[PDB]
């Protein structure tokens, strides 16, 4: 379907008219559907904006502001969603589009195909040249009309003797259809026809082809595999024949807009429902591989907001003023993200700097379920330590393609994320990192969980250049590398382990402690049993049933420091097994017979 | 108001004296019947007024053997057919005959689903004046028509004011309004020859105008007003920020209309909707006080204790010495227990021994019925239901014959017993031809119902006159004379105090028995080491702690038994103190 | 160009480089014009090679 995302500039731009009009063609060539904003902003007039007339949908705002171009090539837009508005007004606005001093600027709009917004308003503001935004019957246009919707050129002429006096243009070609204030009364939508019989369907948006679901030109709620529905069908059906609920097939899960047999792994199952997060009166939980939600029971786990979600909505990354919402937190639901603004201060604003020492507040988190963001770190810190027991991040949101972004630090050498295990969705993107050192050791398949996956590595610190006069990983390491220097940084060794620390030997039978190799992590057996002489093994695995030797007496299958005397009475022999106490002992037991009661 | 319907068929009725208030019990006052409407051997001048509320039955319509002229039906729009009789219509009018004279129908524009029968009528003129087929619904053509021309009476003309002779009766107000066959486009229902007398999709029976709020009658769901497709739902997912969060619009769907919360015997569903029962691997809960709703199990759920109509018994004529066991051990049924004749008597034909009085104890346990309880037979040794004392709750989701939670016929009972009983959730009662039950007319049944509609209908049971020449009262000690039979312990509600439960004068602080200790409506004993003195508080209280005086080994913070082996041992005053050995 | 600069006041709108613009009537609205390694409503973050 040929998705794309909008820029979310709004009337900014970059310094060089060339490059905006570059960057214009990266952002929409060859795309139909736009998640976001449609912004065009400085434009020259001599750029050819052909590549536009593959625009079918925007889900956001159109935005066209301060161009000299001629004509808005963009005439298979249908629908605006309006789900963002420019000033938190407008869905469609479109202003000062002409030279000061010339005689350029818009003349035409183009927008024949234009037949509904959903929401917010319409704002077309002096644009001197511009004809035919007058006598367009907006109201037809606007589901929600507020008798917003600002309109406001001469010379222009008639459309044509053979038209309604409703037109985008010059000729008959141009004409206005109208859709939804010329219909029979008993309409819901919009028709395609004046007659009762020529009527269409209640979920279907800006047109039809015909009365059924599957007739329409653009849809709002569901689609449900090219059916277009209020929900996607449910696994209960309600039969108020017998006022019982009862089970149905062919039940699909509500994902995005769209219906589906299978949840994306990345998302919560909740009620036939894809969710980035459960609900407060819920707990996430896993079973058998699976995502899902289910009620709480006594005390749940809670995640903390992220940057973009929760009370941080409004949060553009973190700074000296939000900061303090992650001292206790283990799980961020949304992104963490680090911008200049937030890590050296905004003077705009009333936010200072962020004092390095204050970043240790995430050294608690384990996960993060957004992406991980990183365009600014403290002067001289050269590694991210703070993180170091991060052990997953991403896949329910993306930025663009990408899960975790490194850009342009030189203060950083080594990256030292210890417990980053996997990445459940998104790329990697490392580059301009040119003191990073250890990057070009990592195994990258090894954290991804799908084939699908990829890494982009470039213009970072020459990997020949450190291996030969820097820094290099390890000797117990593997052939999937180091996040940096040291025993402790390495992704999987040789050997054995204890803790993060890799190791040449575990100390069974020579050391002030004795442990049990147990694979490659290698564990303590209980300390009240005897450490072993000349090389002899001091556990067979642990707990104090696997001791090979004891230094005490024993009782059962074990080693025993002491016996559970005083109860009931138990006597202990000092070298062997512990022994039960003849009844109706009061005092203390010498053994199992009568004269032993004390 | 919205009413349920009987589902008798063509049986006789089970008490033909109370059939007449039964009927205007159930419905008189309401606009919508669920289930069927069903108007069967009506006695000549019954007084019929009571149904000319009725404006849709979801069910069919059985009119049979009635001696009636005419039944007062005029309002009806639209029969949803969601049952149909004999499986194929859903308006029937059977042997009534003198007889029907007229079928008056005149609001009546839909059938959505099954045939008309009208058979064996002598008296019923206009049966062969009516287009059927303008009443039958477009998508559901099934169209089976059978009509009776056997007419002994002679028909007077169709009055001249009915332009096409579509008589229902002789009035000038008897003539059908045509709504399907007048009109010229697609249109499902109409009100007049033009295009703009088209009217909207959802509309059913006809429309005052073209909008969704103009229906006669709404085809799927009517939102307080406005005929709608779906009820809204209570959760809607945010296409955007991909996470599910509450609609304020959101409605509960119950039966064919969108309520905001459902009547107070429907079992209350997370999904948005209202039920009889709870889905698969879900928990009843009384999460709120007056209410119950559907919770989802977070373990493997525990076991439910079925009766009649449910699962392997759903089949089963009544509870029999061959499935009687399956009750051990519960508390509540999910499901009816009816107690009939070769329930108390043997079958050679099933190899089955009659039910003796030491099995019907497997009900001691009961506290709660889902559906009905119904007994037509019962051990005459036995002079009362005492076997059902701790049953509390009779829930009647399922009704006897459609009508009936609570039955009780031609049984040896002297008196009913049941005093744990607090509330019957739905149906009538019916109480008949028990010659010896006396109490009947003593329990305070208004207590017991729990909306309108529901009352209890009795006939040919023990005289007060008798009762009264015998001496069978109410216990004097309890409120009113409210009682479910003779003495002290089935009395309704002490005024004074209640003790072994029974109703008592005194609370034995000061009498020469074993001392009680007072409480809000109750009495209990002093613990036996404390000394009995007349003063009120030194004996007095649910433990030693509480206790001034004492027989023998007196541990000075409370009264003990014996001194406890800290060591103590008794001193010279009788009193504990320390031992100098441990 | 319907472009004035914005005031010494207000010129800490724009971060990273970028120049501080006003629309020249109205409430009033302000861009920035960035360099070519910035985006951004006022030029926040990096422009990406991919
Ligand atoms: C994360 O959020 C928590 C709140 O949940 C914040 O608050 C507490 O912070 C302290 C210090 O960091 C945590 O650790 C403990 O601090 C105690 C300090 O003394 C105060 O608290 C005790 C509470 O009983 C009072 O008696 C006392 O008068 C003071 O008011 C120490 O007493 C604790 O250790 C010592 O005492 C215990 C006593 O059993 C001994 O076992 C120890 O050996 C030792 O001698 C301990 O260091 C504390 O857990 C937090 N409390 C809560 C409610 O959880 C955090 O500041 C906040 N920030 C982060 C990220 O830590
Ligand atoms: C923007 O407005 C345009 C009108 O200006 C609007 O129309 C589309 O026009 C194209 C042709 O330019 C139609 O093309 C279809 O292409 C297929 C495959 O080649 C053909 O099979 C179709 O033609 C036949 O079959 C149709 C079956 O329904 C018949 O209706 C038709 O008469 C032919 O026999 C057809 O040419 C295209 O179908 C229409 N659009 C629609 C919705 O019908 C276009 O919709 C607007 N832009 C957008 C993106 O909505
Ligand atoms: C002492 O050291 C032992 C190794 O030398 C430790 O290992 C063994 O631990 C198990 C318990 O985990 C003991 O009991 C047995 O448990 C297995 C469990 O079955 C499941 O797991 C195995 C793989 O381990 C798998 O093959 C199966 O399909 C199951 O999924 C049971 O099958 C047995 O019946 C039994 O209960 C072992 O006895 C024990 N090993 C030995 C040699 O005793 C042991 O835990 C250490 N500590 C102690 C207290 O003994
Ligand atoms: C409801 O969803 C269905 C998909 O489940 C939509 O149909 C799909 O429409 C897209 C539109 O881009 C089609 O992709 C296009 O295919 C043509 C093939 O010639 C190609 O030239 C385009 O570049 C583009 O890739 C896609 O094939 C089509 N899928 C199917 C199964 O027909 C449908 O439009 C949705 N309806 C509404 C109203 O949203
Ligand atoms: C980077 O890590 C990936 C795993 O994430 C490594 O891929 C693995 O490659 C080994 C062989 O080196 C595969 O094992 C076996 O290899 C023999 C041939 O030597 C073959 O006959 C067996 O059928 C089997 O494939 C292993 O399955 C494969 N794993 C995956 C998930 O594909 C890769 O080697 C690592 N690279 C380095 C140099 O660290
Ligand atoms: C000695 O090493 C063995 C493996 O050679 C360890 O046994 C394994 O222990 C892990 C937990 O550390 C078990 O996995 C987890 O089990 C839970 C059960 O609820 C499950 O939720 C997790 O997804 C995960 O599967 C693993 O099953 C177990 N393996 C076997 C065969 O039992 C053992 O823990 C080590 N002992 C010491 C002292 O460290
Ligand atoms: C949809 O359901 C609503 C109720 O939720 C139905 O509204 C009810 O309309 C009837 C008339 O058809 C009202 O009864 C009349 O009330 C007046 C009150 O002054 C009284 O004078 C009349 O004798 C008669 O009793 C009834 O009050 C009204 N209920 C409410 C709560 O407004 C509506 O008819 C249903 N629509 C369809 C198409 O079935
Ligand atoms: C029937 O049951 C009710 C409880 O449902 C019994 O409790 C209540 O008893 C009191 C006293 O007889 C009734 O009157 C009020 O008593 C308080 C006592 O402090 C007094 O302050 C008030 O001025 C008033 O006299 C009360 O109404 C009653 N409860 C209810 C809900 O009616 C009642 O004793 C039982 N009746 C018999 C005769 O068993
Ligand atoms: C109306 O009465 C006629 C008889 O007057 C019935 O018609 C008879 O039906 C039987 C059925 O076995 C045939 O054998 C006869 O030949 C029929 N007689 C005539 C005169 O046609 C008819 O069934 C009656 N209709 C109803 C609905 O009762
Ligand atoms: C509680 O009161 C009873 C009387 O109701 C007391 O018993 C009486 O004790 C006197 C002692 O002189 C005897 O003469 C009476 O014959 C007793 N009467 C009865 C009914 O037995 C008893 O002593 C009182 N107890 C206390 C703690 O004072
Ligand atoms: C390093 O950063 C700290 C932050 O407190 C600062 O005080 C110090 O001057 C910096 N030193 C250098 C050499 O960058
Ligand atoms: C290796 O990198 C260091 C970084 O300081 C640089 O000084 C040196 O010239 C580099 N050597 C080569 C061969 O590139
Ligand atoms: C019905 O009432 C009429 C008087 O209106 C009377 O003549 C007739 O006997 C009554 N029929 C019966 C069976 O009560």
């Amino acid at each position: 379907q040929s998705v794309c995302a909008g820029t979310e500039n709004k009337l900014s731009s970059l310094s060089d008219l060339e490059q905006q009009y570059r960057a214009l063609r990266k952002y929409y060539e060859n795309c139909e559907v736009v998640m976001g904003n449609l912004e065009i902003t400085s434009i020259e007039h001599n750029r050819d904006l052909s590549f536009l007339r593959s625009v079918r949908e925007v889900t956001g705002y159109v935005l066209v502001a301060l161009n000299q171009f001629r004509y808005l090539p963009l005439e298979n837009l249908r629908i605006i969603r309006g789900t963002k508005l420019y000033e938190d007004r407008y869905a469609l606005a479109i202003f000062l589009n002409y030279r000061k001093d010339g005689n350029f600027g818009l003349q035409e709009l183009g927008l024949k195909n234009l037949t509904e917004i959903l929401n917010g308003g319409v704002y077309v503001d002096q644009n001197k040249f511009l004809c035919y935004a007058d006598t367009i019957h907006w109201q037809d246009i606007v589901r929600n009309p507020w008798p917003l919707t600002l309109v406001s050129s001469s010379g222009c002429g008639r459309c044509h003797k053979s038209c309604t006096g409703r037109c985008w243009g010059p000729t008959e070609n141009h004409c206005q259809t109208l859709t939804r204030t010329v219909c029979a009364e008993q309409c819901d939508g919009r028709c395609y026809g004046p007659y009762v019989s020529d009527c269409c369907h209640r979920e279907c948006a800006g047109g039809c082809s015909g009365p059924k679901d599957t007739d329409c030109f653009a849809c709002m709620n569901f689609n449900d595999s090219g059916a277009c529905v209020t929900q996607c069908p449910q696994t209960f059906v309600y039969n108020p024949t017998t006022f019982q609920l009862e089970h149905n097939f062919n039940a699909k899960y509500t994902y995005g807009a769209f219906c589906v047999k299978k949840c994306p792994h990345n998302f919560v199952v909740d009620s036939s429902s894809c969710v980035r997060a459960c609900p407060s009166s819920k707990m996430e939980v896993e079973e058998n591989g699976i995502k899902m939600c289910k009620p709480c029971t006594d005390i749940c786990p809670k995640a903390c907001d992220g940057i973009g979600t929760g009370s941080l909505m409004s949060a553009q990354t973190v700074d000296s003023s939000n900061i303090d919402k992650f001292i206790n937190c283990t799980k961020i639901n949304g992104n963490l993200i680090f911008l200049v603004t937030g890590i050296h201060g905004d003077p705009y604003n009333a936010i200072e700097a962020i004092d390095p020492e204050k970043l240790n507040v995430f050294r608690t988190v384990r996960e993060i379920t957004g992406f991980l963001n990183i365009q600014s770190w403290p002067p001289n810190m050269t590694d991210f330590s703070v993180f170091s027991n991060l052990v997953t991040i991403g896949g329910r949101v993306l930025y663009s393609g990408l899960s975790l972004l490194i850009l342009k630090q030189q203060g950083i050498t080594s990256l030292q994320f210890q417990s980053l295990k996997e990445i459940s969705a998104g790329n990697i993107y490392i580059t301009d990192n040119s003191n990073l050192c250890y990057y070009h050791t990592i195994n990258w398949t090894t954290l991804f969980s799908t084939i699908n996956q990829r890494i982009v590595i470039r213009d970072n610190r020459k990997a020949e250049n450190c291996t030969a006069e820097g820094m290099v990983c390890n000797h117990l390491c593997s052939s999937d590398g180091c996040w940096g220097p040291g025993p402790d940084q390495c992704l999987s060794c040789r050997r054995f382990s204890r803790g993060r620390i890799c190791i040449e030997s575990c100390n069974l039978y020579d050391g002030e402690f004795r442990e049990f190799e147990n694979g490659s992590i290698c564990v303590e057996c209980d300390p009240q049993c005897e450490k072993m002489e000349d090389g002899l093994l001091t556990c067979h695995g642990p707990g104090p049933d696997n001791c090979t030797k004891c230094s005490h007496f024993k009782d059962g299958p074990n080693c025993v420091e002491k016996c559970p005397d005083g109860l009931i009475f138990k006597y202990a022999d000092p070298d062997r097994e512990c022994h039960p106490c003849h009844p109706n002992c009061t005092q203390g037991c010498n053994g199992p017979t009568s004269h032993d009661c004390i | 108001q919205v009413c349920t319907g009987t589902d008798m068929k063509l049986r006789l009725p089970a008490s033909p004296e109370t059939h007449l208030d039964m009927l205007r019990h159930l419905y008189q006052g309401c606009q919508v019947v669920q289930g069927n409407l069903e108007l069967t051997y009506l006695p000549t001048n019954a007084s019929l007024s009571f149904l000319q509320d009725i404006q849709e039955v979801q069910g069919y319509v059985l009119i049979a053997h009635n001696q009636v002229r005419q039944v007062p039906l005029q309002r009806l729009r639209i029969v949803r057919g969601t049952q149909l009789f004999e499986d194929n219509y859903a308006l029937a009018v059977l042997d009534n005959g003198g007889g029907l004279r007229e079928l008056q129908l005149r609001s009546l524009t839909e059938i959505l689903k099954g045939g008309v029968l009208i058979q064996r009528n002598p008296q019923l003129c206009y049966q062969d004046t009516i287009l059927w087929k303008d009443i039958f619904h477009k998508n559901n053509q099934l169209a089976l028509t059978l009509i009776d021309t056997n007419r002994s009476r002679a028909c007077h003309p169709c009055s001249p004011m009915c332009k096409g002779s579509r008589c229902w009766g002789e009035s000038s107000e008897d003539c059908q309004s045509l709504t399907r066959t007048v009109c010229a486009g697609g249109c499902a229902r109409c009100k007049g020859p033009l295009p703009t007398d088209c009217c909207h999709e959802q509309c059913a029976a006809g429309c005052t105008g073209p909008k969704h709020s103009d229906c006669l009658a709404c085809l799927h769901f009517n939102h307080s007003g406005i005929c709608e497709l779906h009820c809204p739902a209570l959760v809607t997912y945010n296409t955007d920020t991909f996470e599910s969060m509450p609609n304020p619009e959101g409605r509960y769907t119950f039966g064919a209309s969108c309520v905001t919360a459902c009547p107070y015997n429907y079992l209350s569903t997370d999904v948005g909707s209202c039920t009889l029962v709870c889905p698969l691997h879900n928990q009843e809960v009384t999460a709120e006080d007056g209410t119950q709703r559907c919770e989802k199990c977070s373990k493997p759920c525990a076991r439910v204790c079925y009766g009649l109509g449910m699962e392997h018994l759903r089949e089963v004529r009544a509870v029999t010495s061959a499935n009687i066991q399956e009750f051990a051990g519960c508390k509540k049924i999910f499901g009816s227990l009816a107690f009939l004749p070769e329930s108390f008597d043997g079958d050679p034909a099933s190899n089955t021994a009659p039910l003796q009085p030491e099995q019907l104890q497997v009900f001691e346990t009961l506290e709660e019925i889902t559906g009905y309880l119904y007994i037509s037979a019962w051990p005459d040794s036995l002079p009362d239901l005492s076997v059902f004392q701790n049953l509390q709750v009779i829930r009647g989701r399922i009704l006897h014959n459609g009508a009936y939670s609570l039955t009780l016929q031609g049984l040896g009972i002297s008196w009913l017993g049941l005093r744990s009983l607090r509330e019957l959730g739905s149906g009538l009662a019916l109480i008949h031809h028990n010659t010896h039950l006396c109490f009947v007319h003593t329990v305070p049944w208004d207590q017991l119902f729990r909306n309108p509609h529901q009352a209890l209908l009795h006939t040919a049971n023990r005289p007060e006159d008798e009762c009264v020449g015998e001496g069978l009262a109410c216990h004097q000690l309890c409120a009113r004379g409210h009682c479910w039979g003779p003495g002290p312990t089935q009395c309704v509600n002490c005024s004074q105090f209640l003790r072994g439960q029974e109703c008592v004068e005194e609370c034995r602080v000061l009498q020469g028995l074993p001392r009680e200790y007072v409480n809000a409506r109750h009495c209990l004993p002093c613990h036996p080491e404390c000394q009995p003195q007349n003063g009120s508080v030194t004996c007095f209280g649910p433990e030693a702690d509480q206790c001034v005086a004492c027989a023998h080994y007196k541990d000075p913070p409370f009264c003990v038994a014996r001194c406890p082996s800290i060591w103590k041992f008794p001193d010279e005053e009788g009193a504990c103190q320390p031992c100098p050995i441990n | 160009s319907h472009l004035v600069k914005c005031a010494e006041k207000e010129k800490t709108f724009c971060v990273n480089g970028g120049e501080c613009f006003m629309v020249k009537d109205l409430p009033s609205r302000y861009l920035c014009k960035c360099p070519n390694e910035f985006t951004g409503d006022r030029c926040q973050n990096y422009v990406m090679a991919s």
